[PDB]
Protein backbone atom coordinates (compact mmCIF):
# COMPACT_ATOMS: atom_id res chain seq x y z
CA UNK A 1 0.00 0.00 0.00
CA UNK A 2 1.24 3.07 -1.05
CA UNK A 3 1.12 6.46 1.65
CA UNK A 4 0.33 9.87 0.06
CA UNK A 5 3.82 11.06 1.46
CA UNK A 6 5.54 8.18 -0.87
CA UNK A 7 6.83 4.56 0.02
CA UNK A 8 10.59 3.55 0.21
CA UNK A 9 10.90 -0.44 -0.72
CA UNK A 10 14.24 -2.50 -0.38
CA UNK A 11 15.02 -5.24 -2.11
CA UNK A 12 18.01 -7.66 -1.13
CA UNK A 13 21.34 -5.95 -1.41
CA UNK A 14 20.21 -3.38 -4.14
CA UNK A 15 19.25 0.18 -4.27
CA UNK A 16 16.14 1.26 -2.85
CA UNK A 17 13.37 1.89 -5.15
CA UNK A 18 10.98 5.13 -4.06
CA UNK A 19 7.11 5.44 -5.27
CA UNK A 20 5.13 8.04 -4.95
CA UNK A 21 1.30 8.69 -5.78
CA UNK A 22 -0.71 10.91 -8.41
CA UNK A 23 -3.89 12.37 -8.47
CA UNK A 24 -5.64 9.78 -10.72
CA UNK A 25 -9.74 8.85 -10.35
CA UNK A 26 -12.19 7.47 -12.26
CA UNK A 27 -14.43 10.70 -11.80
CA UNK A 28 -14.44 13.47 -13.79
CA UNK A 29 -14.01 17.08 -12.58
CA UNK A 30 -16.05 20.85 -14.69
CA UNK A 31 -18.60 17.91 -14.86
CA UNK A 32 -22.21 16.65 -13.24
CA UNK A 33 -22.33 16.75 -9.79
CA UNK A 34 -22.52 12.94 -9.27
CA UNK A 35 -19.60 12.50 -11.41
CA UNK A 36 -17.54 15.62 -9.12
CA UNK A 37 -18.26 14.35 -5.82
CA UNK A 38 -16.39 11.19 -7.11
CA UNK A 39 -13.46 13.27 -8.45
CA UNK A 40 -13.11 14.79 -5.28
CA UNK A 41 -14.37 11.55 -3.31
CA UNK A 42 -12.01 9.31 -4.54
CA UNK A 43 -8.77 11.96 -4.14
CA UNK A 44 -9.66 12.51 -0.61
CA UNK A 45 -11.20 9.73 0.94
CA UNK A 46 -11.89 11.56 4.33
CA UNK A 47 -12.34 15.50 3.80
CA UNK A 48 -14.72 15.07 0.68
CA UNK A 49 -17.04 13.21 3.11
CA UNK A 50 -17.11 15.01 6.46
CA UNK A 51 -17.62 18.51 4.85
CA UNK A 52 -20.01 16.88 2.70
CA UNK B 1 19.71 44.52 -1.38
CA UNK B 2 18.81 42.28 1.64
CA UNK B 3 16.47 39.58 0.77
CA UNK B 4 14.98 36.51 2.90
CA UNK B 5 13.60 33.52 1.60
CA UNK B 6 12.33 30.06 2.84
CA UNK B 7 12.78 26.45 1.26
CA UNK B 8 11.37 23.35 2.42
CA UNK B 9 13.84 20.61 4.07
CA UNK B 10 12.83 17.81 0.87
CA UNK B 11 16.11 17.14 -0.94
CA UNK B 12 15.66 16.99 -5.46
CA UNK B 13 13.02 20.01 -5.24
CA UNK B 14 13.56 23.42 -6.34
CA UNK B 15 12.00 25.77 -5.12
CA UNK B 16 11.92 29.79 -6.66
CA UNK B 17 12.23 33.15 -5.44
CA UNK B 18 11.47 36.90 -6.45
CA UNK B 19 13.84 39.70 -5.46
CA UNK B 20 11.77 42.68 -6.27
CA UNK B 21 14.20 46.06 -6.13
CA UNK B 22 11.80 48.81 -7.72
CA UNK B 23 13.34 50.63 -10.27
CA UNK B 24 15.27 47.70 -11.07
CA UNK B 25 14.54 44.82 -13.27
CA UNK B 26 13.25 42.21 -11.01
CA UNK B 27 15.70 39.30 -10.77
CA UNK B 28 14.54 35.01 -10.34
CA UNK B 29 16.69 33.03 -8.31
CA UNK B 30 16.34 29.26 -8.51
CA UNK B 31 17.69 27.19 -5.73
CA UNK B 32 17.53 23.35 -4.95
CA UNK B 33 18.82 21.22 -1.65
CA UNK B 34 21.05 18.51 -3.16
CA UNK B 35 21.96 17.10 0.44
CA UNK B 36 21.26 17.97 4.01
CA UNK B 37 23.51 16.79 6.67
CA UNK B 38 22.71 16.63 10.87
CA UNK B 39 25.89 15.28 12.59
CA UNK B 40 25.43 14.60 15.92
CA UNK B 41 27.91 14.85 18.87
CA UNK B 42 28.66 11.65 20.05
CA UNK B 43 30.54 10.96 23.79
CA UNK B 44 31.66 7.42 24.39
CA UNK B 45 30.74 5.84 27.52
CA UNK B 46 32.50 2.33 26.79
CA UNK B 47 32.97 -0.46 24.02
CA UNK B 48 31.30 -3.76 24.14
CA UNK B 49 33.56 -6.90 22.82
CA UNK B 50 33.88 -10.23 22.87
CA UNK B 51 35.92 -11.83 25.86
CA UNK B 52 37.92 -15.05 25.51
CA UNK B 53 38.11 -17.49 28.59
CA UNK B 54 42.00 -18.16 30.10
CA UNK B 55 42.61 -21.45 31.77
CA UNK B 56 46.04 -21.94 32.49
CA UNK B 57 47.08 -25.87 33.13
CA UNK B 58 45.94 -26.86 36.48
CA UNK B 59 48.38 -27.51 39.19
CA UNK B 60 48.55 -31.31 40.58
CA UNK B 61 50.11 -32.33 43.50
CA UNK B 62 49.54 -35.54 44.95
CA UNK B 63 50.55 -36.57 48.62
CA UNK B 64 49.83 -32.85 49.46
CA UNK B 65 47.20 -29.85 49.77
CA UNK B 66 47.59 -27.14 47.09
CA UNK B 67 46.12 -23.59 47.89
CA UNK B 68 45.42 -20.46 45.82
CA UNK B 69 45.24 -16.94 46.91
CA UNK B 70 42.42 -14.15 45.36
CA UNK B 71 43.69 -12.23 42.47
CA UNK B 72 42.57 -8.82 40.88
CA UNK B 73 41.49 -9.72 37.35
CA UNK B 74 38.20 -8.77 36.33
CA UNK B 75 36.94 -12.10 36.62
CA UNK B 76 38.43 -14.74 38.24
CA UNK B 77 38.17 -18.12 40.59
CA UNK B 78 40.05 -20.78 41.72
CA UNK B 79 39.14 -23.84 43.83
CA UNK B 80 41.10 -26.98 45.11
CA UNK B 81 39.88 -30.05 44.21
CA UNK B 82 40.39 -33.11 46.65
CA UNK B 83 40.59 -37.05 45.51
CA UNK B 84 42.33 -36.73 42.64
CA UNK B 85 43.66 -39.51 40.39
CA UNK B 86 44.70 -38.33 37.06
CA UNK B 87 46.35 -40.20 34.22
CA UNK B 88 48.87 -39.37 31.46
CA UNK B 89 49.39 -41.51 28.59
CA UNK B 90 51.79 -43.61 29.98
CA UNK B 91 50.26 -44.53 32.89
CA UNK B 92 49.39 -42.66 36.58
CA UNK B 93 50.03 -39.48 36.72
CA UNK B 94 52.33 -40.12 40.02
CA UNK B 95 53.30 -42.63 42.51
CA UNK B 96 50.69 -41.39 45.28
CA UNK B 97 46.93 -42.84 44.75
CA UNK B 98 45.95 -40.73 48.08
CA UNK B 99 45.59 -37.66 50.13
CA UNK B 100 46.19 -36.05 46.64
CA UNK B 101 44.60 -32.71 45.60
CA UNK B 102 44.34 -30.70 42.06
CA UNK B 103 44.41 -26.79 41.73
CA UNK B 104 42.63 -25.30 38.91
CA UNK B 105 41.70 -21.35 38.08
CA UNK B 106 40.51 -19.20 35.20
CA UNK B 107 39.82 -15.29 34.47
CA UNK B 108 38.12 -13.44 32.01
CA UNK B 109 39.71 -11.07 29.56
CA UNK B 110 39.24 -9.21 26.28
CA UNK B 111 40.29 -10.69 22.82
CA UNK B 112 43.05 -9.37 20.49
CA UNK B 113 39.90 -9.07 18.24
CA UNK B 114 38.68 -6.16 20.39
CA UNK B 115 41.28 -3.98 18.30
CA UNK B 116 38.58 -4.49 14.77
CA UNK B 117 35.41 -6.07 15.78
CA UNK B 118 33.54 -4.29 18.89
CA UNK B 119 30.78 -2.36 19.60
CA UNK B 120 30.67 1.79 20.43
CA UNK B 121 27.89 2.80 23.03
CA UNK B 122 27.25 6.41 22.75
CA UNK B 123 25.59 9.32 24.61
CA UNK B 124 24.38 11.83 22.03
CA UNK B 125 23.18 15.73 22.87
CA UNK B 126 23.04 17.85 19.74
CA UNK B 127 23.70 18.13 16.44
CA UNK B 128 25.38 20.10 13.62
CA UNK B 129 23.49 21.05 10.46
CA UNK B 130 24.95 21.44 7.00
CA UNK B 131 23.94 21.46 3.35
CA UNK B 132 25.03 21.34 -0.18
CA UNK B 133 22.73 24.08 -2.06
CA UNK B 134 22.56 24.44 -5.66
CA UNK B 135 21.54 27.78 -7.08
CA UNK B 136 20.80 29.70 -10.65
CA UNK B 137 22.44 32.90 -10.69
CA UNK B 138 21.77 34.84 -13.62
CA UNK B 139 21.84 32.26 -15.75
CA UNK B 140 25.22 30.06 -14.51
CA UNK B 141 24.83 27.48 -11.68
CA UNK B 142 27.34 27.43 -8.98
CA UNK B 143 27.18 24.66 -6.34
CA UNK B 144 27.97 25.94 -2.82
CA UNK B 145 28.89 24.16 1.09
CA UNK B 146 27.64 25.77 4.00
CA UNK B 147 26.69 25.19 7.24
CA UNK B 148 23.58 25.95 8.65
CA UNK B 149 23.82 26.77 12.14
CA UNK B 150 23.67 30.31 10.72
CA UNK B 151 27.46 31.11 10.77
CA UNK B 152 28.65 30.20 7.42
CA UNK B 153 27.71 32.72 4.45
CA UNK B 154 29.28 31.50 0.81
CA UNK B 155 30.16 33.87 -1.64
CA UNK B 156 28.83 32.87 -5.15
CA UNK B 157 29.68 35.45 -7.95
CA UNK B 158 29.99 38.36 -4.98
CA UNK B 159 26.49 37.67 -3.82
CA UNK B 160 26.40 36.01 -0.03
CA UNK B 161 24.06 33.15 1.28
CA UNK B 162 23.87 32.92 4.48
CA UNK B 163 22.10 29.77 5.02
CA UNK B 164 20.09 28.29 8.20
CA UNK B 165 19.13 27.91 11.12
CA UNK B 166 17.10 25.15 10.73
CA UNK B 167 13.28 25.19 11.69
CA UNK B 168 12.89 22.12 14.01
CA UNK B 169 15.08 19.46 15.57
CA UNK B 170 13.80 16.30 15.07
CA UNK B 171 16.88 13.80 14.92
CA UNK B 172 16.32 10.06 14.26
CA UNK B 173 19.14 9.62 16.32
CA UNK B 174 17.81 8.63 20.36
CA UNK B 175 19.68 9.53 23.42
CA UNK B 176 21.46 6.43 23.34
CA UNK B 177 23.03 5.01 20.36
CA UNK B 178 24.92 1.66 19.78
CA UNK B 179 27.40 1.89 16.61
CA UNK B 180 28.58 -1.29 15.11
CA UNK B 181 30.75 -1.71 12.02
CA UNK B 182 28.59 -0.08 9.64
CA UNK B 183 25.25 0.98 11.45
CA UNK B 184 23.36 3.07 13.93
CA UNK B 185 21.13 0.88 16.46
CA UNK B 186 18.67 2.90 19.15
CA UNK B 187 19.17 0.84 21.94
CA UNK B 188 19.30 1.62 25.77
CA UNK B 189 22.98 0.55 26.74
CA UNK B 190 23.26 -1.23 29.59
CA UNK B 191 25.18 1.73 32.41
CA UNK B 192 28.72 0.89 32.75
CA UNK B 193 29.38 -1.66 35.85
CA UNK B 194 25.77 -3.09 35.32
CA UNK B 195 25.83 -5.54 32.82
CA UNK B 196 24.04 -8.40 33.76
CA UNK B 197 25.59 -11.83 31.83
CA UNK B 198 24.82 -12.91 27.94
CA UNK B 199 23.47 -9.60 27.13
CA UNK B 200 25.12 -6.75 25.37
CA UNK B 201 27.73 -6.01 28.12
CA UNK B 202 29.02 -8.95 29.68
CA UNK B 203 32.10 -7.64 29.04
CA UNK B 204 32.63 -3.72 28.88
CA UNK B 205 36.06 -1.76 28.25
CA UNK B 206 36.31 2.18 28.87
CA UNK B 207 38.85 2.69 25.89
CA UNK B 208 39.65 0.97 22.63
CA UNK B 209 43.30 0.80 25.10
CA UNK B 210 42.23 0.63 28.87
CA UNK B 211 42.80 -1.95 30.58
CA UNK B 212 39.81 -1.95 32.94
CA UNK B 213 37.35 -4.54 32.18
CA UNK B 214 34.36 -5.16 34.18
CA UNK B 215 33.30 -8.82 33.20
CA UNK B 216 30.11 -10.14 34.28
CA UNK B 217 30.41 -13.47 32.72
CA UNK B 218 29.18 -16.15 36.08
CA UNK B 219 32.81 -18.19 35.04
CA UNK B 220 32.03 -21.26 37.71
CA UNK B 221 34.54 -23.93 37.96
CA UNK B 222 33.47 -27.62 37.72
CA UNK B 223 35.15 -31.03 39.20
CA UNK B 224 37.65 -32.49 37.33
CA UNK B 225 35.92 -35.99 35.90
CA UNK B 226 37.85 -39.10 37.81
CA UNK B 227 40.62 -40.26 35.48
CA UNK B 228 41.63 -36.92 33.44
CA UNK B 229 43.15 -33.76 33.85
CA UNK B 230 40.31 -31.24 31.91
CA UNK B 231 39.64 -28.11 34.24
CA UNK B 232 35.84 -27.96 33.36
CA UNK B 233 33.49 -24.51 32.96
CA UNK B 234 30.54 -23.09 32.88
CA UNK B 235 30.07 -19.84 31.55
CA UNK B 236 27.41 -17.82 29.61
CA UNK B 237 27.97 -17.33 26.35
CA UNK B 238 29.29 -13.79 25.31
CA UNK B 239 27.08 -11.41 25.30
CA UNK B 240 28.18 -9.82 21.64
CA UNK B 241 27.91 -12.60 19.64
CA UNK B 242 24.55 -12.87 20.12
CA UNK B 243 23.51 -9.72 19.88
CA UNK B 244 25.33 -10.21 16.36
CA UNK B 245 23.03 -12.69 15.25
CA UNK B 246 19.98 -10.84 16.78
CA UNK B 247 20.49 -7.81 15.93
CA UNK B 248 17.19 -6.52 14.47
CA UNK B 249 17.30 -3.76 11.84
CA UNK B 250 19.60 -0.51 11.60
CA UNK B 251 18.29 3.23 12.03
CA UNK B 252 19.10 3.67 8.19
CA UNK B 253 16.35 0.78 7.25
CA UNK B 254 13.83 1.84 10.16
CA UNK B 255 14.20 5.90 10.45
CA UNK B 256 11.38 7.74 10.17
CA UNK B 257 10.89 10.90 7.83
CA UNK B 258 13.02 9.52 5.10
CA UNK B 259 16.36 9.49 6.55
CA UNK B 260 19.92 7.89 5.41
CA UNK B 261 22.27 6.97 8.21
CA UNK B 262 26.01 6.90 7.70
CA UNK B 263 28.53 6.43 9.26
CA UNK B 264 32.37 7.74 10.51
CA UNK B 265 31.42 10.32 11.09
CA UNK B 266 27.88 9.32 12.65
CA UNK B 267 26.00 11.30 10.79
CA UNK B 268 22.29 11.54 9.29
CA UNK B 269 21.44 12.43 5.34
CA UNK B 270 18.45 13.78 3.66
CA UNK B 271 15.95 14.51 6.39
CA UNK B 272 12.71 15.87 5.57
CA UNK B 273 11.44 18.00 8.49
CA UNK B 274 10.87 21.45 8.47
CA UNK B 275 12.53 24.83 6.78
CA UNK B 276 15.14 25.95 6.19
CA UNK B 277 15.27 29.87 5.98
CA UNK B 278 18.28 31.15 3.31
CA UNK B 279 19.29 34.80 3.36
CA UNK B 280 20.66 36.57 0.44
CA UNK B 281 22.86 39.46 -0.11
CA UNK B 282 22.91 40.75 -3.80
CA UNK B 283 25.38 43.43 -4.62
CA UNK B 284 24.40 46.76 -6.04
CA UNK B 285 25.53 46.63 -8.76
CA UNK B 286 24.11 43.21 -10.37
CA UNK B 287 20.78 44.86 -10.49
CA UNK B 288 19.91 46.17 -14.40
CA UNK B 289 17.65 49.14 -14.51
CA UNK B 290 14.26 49.26 -16.20
CA UNK B 291 15.07 51.34 -18.85
CA UNK B 292 18.12 49.48 -19.98
CA UNK B 293 15.99 46.13 -19.55
CA UNK B 294 13.36 44.73 -21.92
CA UNK B 295 10.09 45.83 -21.53
CA UNK B 296 6.95 43.94 -22.18
CA UNK B 297 3.54 45.46 -23.27
CA UNK B 298 0.20 44.12 -24.91
CA UNK B 299 -0.17 40.12 -22.87
CA UNK B 300 -2.69 37.75 -22.88
CA UNK B 301 -2.95 34.05 -22.09
CA UNK B 302 -4.60 31.36 -23.33
CA UNK B 303 -3.59 28.03 -21.73
CA UNK B 304 -3.25 24.88 -24.68
CA UNK B 305 -3.85 21.53 -22.02
CA UNK B 306 -3.58 21.04 -18.41
CA UNK B 307 -3.49 18.05 -16.38
CA UNK B 308 -2.59 18.14 -12.85
CA UNK B 309 0.42 15.62 -12.43
CA UNK B 310 3.01 15.89 -10.12
CA UNK B 311 5.37 16.29 -13.67
CA UNK B 312 5.19 19.55 -15.27
CA UNK B 313 1.83 19.26 -16.82
CA UNK B 314 0.91 22.04 -19.03
CA UNK B 315 2.01 24.54 -21.44
CA UNK B 316 0.76 28.10 -21.48
CA UNK B 317 1.53 30.41 -24.32
CA UNK B 318 1.54 34.32 -24.02
CA UNK B 319 1.84 36.82 -26.50
CA UNK B 320 4.44 39.78 -25.54
CA UNK B 321 5.31 42.56 -27.35
CA UNK B 322 8.85 43.92 -26.72
CA UNK B 323 10.92 46.92 -26.94
CA UNK B 324 14.36 45.36 -27.48
CA UNK B 325 15.92 42.12 -27.23
CA UNK B 326 17.07 40.97 -24.10
CA UNK B 327 16.88 38.32 -21.65
CA UNK B 328 13.74 38.44 -19.13
CA UNK B 329 12.43 36.99 -15.87
CA UNK B 330 9.05 34.38 -15.18
CA UNK B 331 7.97 33.90 -11.93
CA UNK B 332 4.43 32.42 -10.58
CA UNK B 333 2.17 34.89 -8.78
CA UNK B 334 0.11 32.35 -7.32
CA UNK B 335 1.76 29.65 -5.04
CA UNK B 336 -0.32 26.68 -6.07
CA UNK B 337 0.91 27.13 -10.38
CA UNK B 338 4.95 26.63 -10.17
CA UNK B 339 6.58 27.49 -13.37
CA UNK B 340 9.55 25.94 -14.30
CA UNK B 341 11.63 28.24 -16.66
CA UNK B 342 13.34 31.08 -14.81
CA UNK B 343 14.28 33.37 -18.21
CA UNK B 344 12.69 33.24 -21.34
CA UNK B 345 14.21 35.52 -24.33
CA UNK B 346 12.07 37.62 -25.82
CA UNK B 347 11.90 39.68 -29.23
CA UNK B 348 9.63 41.60 -31.59
CA UNK B 349 6.29 40.65 -31.30
CA UNK B 350 5.78 36.76 -30.87
CA UNK B 351 4.80 33.82 -28.30
CA UNK B 352 6.43 32.59 -25.15
CA UNK B 353 5.81 28.74 -24.13
CA UNK B 354 6.42 28.59 -19.91
CA UNK B 355 6.02 24.96 -18.35
CA UNK B 356 3.25 24.56 -15.39
CA UNK B 357 2.46 22.11 -12.49
CA UNK B 358 -0.24 22.39 -10.83
CA UNK B 359 -2.26 20.78 -8.59
CA UNK B 360 -5.51 22.70 -8.94
CA UNK B 361 -8.31 21.36 -10.68
CA UNK B 362 -9.02 25.10 -12.09
CA UNK B 363 -6.36 26.75 -12.73
CA UNK B 364 -6.37 30.64 -11.91
CA UNK B 365 -2.56 32.14 -12.47
CA UNK B 366 -0.88 35.30 -12.55
CA UNK B 367 2.40 35.09 -14.62
CA UNK B 368 4.61 38.16 -14.08
CA UNK B 369 7.02 38.54 -17.39
CA UNK B 370 9.42 41.70 -16.64
CA UNK B 371 7.35 43.84 -14.82
CA UNK B 372 3.80 43.32 -16.50
CA UNK B 373 1.69 41.08 -15.32
CA UNK B 374 -0.81 38.56 -17.54
CA UNK B 375 -3.77 36.58 -16.19
CA UNK B 376 -4.06 32.55 -17.72
CA UNK B 377 -7.08 30.56 -17.16
CA UNK B 378 -7.87 27.08 -17.68
CA UNK B 379 -9.60 23.82 -16.95
CA UNK B 380 -7.62 20.53 -15.77
CA UNK B 381 -7.91 17.39 -16.48
CA UNK B 382 -6.88 14.06 -14.23
CA UNK B 383 -3.92 11.98 -14.42
CA UNK B 384 -3.79 8.25 -15.53
CA UNK B 385 -1.00 6.48 -14.28
CA UNK B 386 -1.73 5.49 -11.05
CA UNK B 387 1.71 5.58 -9.19
CA UNK B 388 5.04 7.62 -10.31
CA UNK B 389 8.83 7.26 -9.35
CA UNK B 390 9.54 10.70 -8.73
CA UNK B 391 9.06 13.19 -5.46
CA UNK B 392 5.99 16.01 -6.43
CA UNK B 393 6.96 18.95 -7.55
CA UNK B 394 3.45 21.06 -7.27
CA UNK B 395 2.96 22.49 -3.98
CA UNK B 396 -0.02 20.97 -2.04
CA UNK B 397 -3.84 22.11 -1.82
CA UNK B 398 -6.30 22.98 0.53
CA UNK B 399 -9.78 23.16 0.89
CA UNK B 400 -10.30 27.11 -0.24
CA UNK B 401 -9.64 25.61 -3.81
CA UNK B 402 -12.38 23.71 -5.45
CA UNK B 403 -13.61 23.38 -9.27
CA UNK B 404 -14.81 26.09 -10.71
CA UNK B 405 -18.27 24.22 -11.45
CA UNK B 406 -17.96 23.33 -7.80
CA UNK B 407 -17.99 26.63 -6.59
CA UNK B 408 -21.26 27.11 -8.46
CA UNK B 409 -23.29 24.31 -7.65
CA UNK B 410 -21.92 24.95 -4.00
CA UNK B 411 -23.09 28.91 -4.17
CA UNK B 412 -26.39 27.99 -5.75
CA UNK B 413 -27.68 25.15 -3.22
CA UNK B 414 -26.32 26.93 0.05
CA UNK B 415 -28.00 30.50 -1.96
CA UNK B 416 -31.44 28.76 -2.40
CA UNK B 417 -31.12 27.40 1.24
CA UNK B 418 -30.79 30.85 2.70
CA UNK B 419 -33.28 32.34 0.53
CA UNK B 420 -35.60 30.30 2.17
CA UNK B 421 -34.60 31.01 5.33
CA UNK B 422 -34.44 34.54 4.53
CA UNK B 423 -38.29 34.44 3.51
CA UNK B 424 -39.41 32.56 6.40
CA UNK B 425 -37.65 35.32 8.86
CA UNK B 426 -39.08 38.46 7.04
CA UNK B 427 -42.51 36.52 7.31
CA UNK B 428 -41.49 36.24 11.39
CA UNK B 429 -40.74 39.43 11.48
CA UNK B 430 -43.61 40.85 9.98
CA UNK B 431 -46.51 38.68 12.03
CA UNK B 432 -44.69 39.06 15.21
CA UNK B 433 -44.51 43.22 14.80
CA UNK B 434 -47.70 43.59 13.53
CA UNK B 435 -49.07 41.86 16.78
CA UNK B 436 -47.82 44.28 19.24
CA UNK B 437 -49.23 47.32 17.25
CA UNK B 438 -52.62 45.49 17.30
CA UNK B 439 -53.76 45.65 20.82
C1 LIG C 1 22.62 23.58 -14.67
O1 LIG C 1 22.00 22.38 -14.21
C2 LIG C 1 20.63 22.20 -14.54
C3 LIG C 1 20.13 21.08 -13.65
O2 LIG C 1 21.29 20.43 -13.14
C4 LIG C 1 21.25 18.99 -13.30
O3 LIG C 1 21.28 18.36 -12.03
C5 LIG C 1 22.34 18.84 -11.23
C6 LIG C 1 22.24 18.23 -9.84
C7 LIG C 1 23.68 18.50 -11.88
O4 LIG C 1 23.81 17.08 -11.96
C8 LIG C 1 23.71 19.08 -13.28
O5 LIG C 1 24.90 18.68 -13.96
C9 LIG C 1 22.51 18.56 -14.04
O6 LIG C 1 22.52 19.12 -15.35
C10 LIG C 1 20.56 21.91 -16.04
O7 LIG C 1 19.22 21.93 -16.57
C11 LIG C 1 18.85 20.58 -17.01
O8 LIG C 1 17.80 19.97 -16.27
C12 LIG C 1 17.48 18.65 -16.70
C13 LIG C 1 17.26 17.81 -15.45
O9 LIG C 1 16.26 18.46 -14.67
C14 LIG C 1 18.57 18.04 -17.58
O10 LIG C 1 18.16 16.73 -18.00
C15 LIG C 1 17.21 16.33 -19.07
O11 LIG C 1 17.55 16.51 -20.45
C16 LIG C 1 17.38 15.33 -21.21
C17 LIG C 1 17.85 15.51 -22.65
O12 LIG C 1 19.27 15.35 -22.69
C18 LIG C 1 19.60 13.96 -22.46
O13 LIG C 1 20.10 13.72 -21.15
C19 LIG C 1 20.24 12.32 -20.91
C20 LIG C 1 20.50 12.08 -19.43
O14 LIG C 1 19.38 12.60 -18.69
C21 LIG C 1 21.37 11.81 -21.79
O15 LIG C 1 21.59 10.42 -21.55
C22 LIG C 1 20.98 12.03 -23.25
O16 LIG C 1 22.08 11.66 -24.10
C23 LIG C 1 20.63 13.49 -23.48
O17 LIG C 1 21.82 14.28 -23.35
C24 LIG C 1 15.93 14.92 -21.14
O18 LIG C 1 15.68 13.94 -22.15
C25 LIG C 1 15.71 14.39 -19.72
O19 LIG C 1 14.39 13.88 -19.56
C26 LIG C 1 14.44 12.45 -19.71
O20 LIG C 1 15.54 11.85 -19.03
C27 LIG C 1 15.12 11.09 -17.90
C28 LIG C 1 16.35 10.67 -17.10
O21 LIG C 1 17.13 11.84 -16.79
C29 LIG C 1 14.35 9.87 -18.39
O22 LIG C 1 13.74 9.21 -17.27
C30 LIG C 1 13.28 10.30 -19.38
O23 LIG C 1 13.68 9.94 -20.71
C31 LIG C 1 13.12 11.80 -19.32
O24 LIG C 1 12.11 12.21 -20.25
C32 LIG C 1 15.94 15.53 -18.74
O25 LIG C 1 14.81 16.40 -18.80
C33 LIG C 1 18.90 18.90 -18.80
O26 LIG C 1 20.27 18.69 -19.15
C34 LIG C 1 18.70 20.38 -18.51
N1 LIG C 1 17.41 20.83 -19.00
C35 LIG C 1 17.22 22.06 -19.48
C36 LIG C 1 18.22 22.52 -20.50
O27 LIG C 1 16.28 22.75 -19.13
C37 LIG C 1 21.38 22.97 -16.79
O28 LIG C 1 22.50 22.34 -17.40
C38 LIG C 1 21.90 24.11 -15.91
N2 LIG C 1 20.90 25.10 -15.56
C39 LIG C 1 20.15 25.69 -16.48
C40 LIG C 1 18.67 25.60 -16.27
O29 LIG C 1 20.65 26.27 -17.43
C1 LIG D 1 -22.10 19.68 -6.40
C2 LIG D 1 -22.68 19.29 -5.05
C3 LIG D 1 -23.04 17.81 -5.01
C4 LIG D 1 -21.71 19.64 -3.93
C5 LIG D 1 -20.30 19.19 -4.28
C6 LIG D 1 -19.37 19.51 -3.13
C7 LIG D 1 -17.91 19.43 -3.55
C8 LIG D 1 -17.71 20.16 -4.87
C9 LIG D 1 -17.05 19.96 -2.41
C10 LIG D 1 -17.65 19.46 -1.10
C11 LIG D 1 -16.51 18.80 -0.33
C12 LIG D 1 -15.29 19.50 -0.89
C13 LIG D 1 -13.95 18.86 -0.62
C14 LIG D 1 -13.76 18.70 0.87
C15 LIG D 1 -12.34 18.39 1.24
C16 LIG D 1 -11.31 18.58 0.42
C17 LIG D 1 -9.94 18.13 0.84
C18 LIG D 1 -8.93 19.25 0.63
O1 LIG D 1 -7.61 18.78 0.92
C19 LIG D 1 -9.03 19.72 -0.82
C20 LIG D 1 -10.42 20.28 -1.10
C21 LIG D 1 -11.49 19.21 -0.94
C22 LIG D 1 -11.28 18.11 -1.94
C23 LIG D 1 -12.89 19.76 -1.18
C24 LIG D 1 -13.14 19.88 -2.68
C25 LIG D 1 -14.56 20.26 -3.10
C26 LIG D 1 -15.62 19.46 -2.35
C27 LIG D 1 -15.67 18.00 -2.74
Amino acid sequence: TVPTEGLEVTWGNNEPYKYWPQLSTNGTAHGHPHEIILYYYELYPTMTVVVV
Amino acid sequence: YEHVTVIPNTVGVPYKTLVNRPGYSPMVLEMELLSVTLEPTLSLDYITCEYKTVIPSPYVKCCGTAECKDKNLPDYSCKVFTGVYPFMWGGAYCFCDAENTQLSEAHVEKSESCKTEFASAYRAHTASASAKLRVLYQGNNITVTAYANGDHAVTVKDAKFIVGPMSSAWTPFDNKIVVYKGDVYNMDYPPFGAGRPGQFGDIQSRTPESKDVYANTQLVLQRPAAGTVHVPYSQAPSGFKYWLKERGASLQHTAPFGCQIATNPVRAVNCAVGNMPISIDIPEAAFTRVVDAPSLTDMSCEVPACTHSSDFGGVAVIKYAASKKGKCAVHSMTNAVTIREAEIEVEGNSQLQISFSTALASAEFRVQVCSTQVHCAAECHPPKDHIVNYPASHTTLGVQDISATAMSWVQKITGGVGLVVAVAALILIVVLCVSFSRH
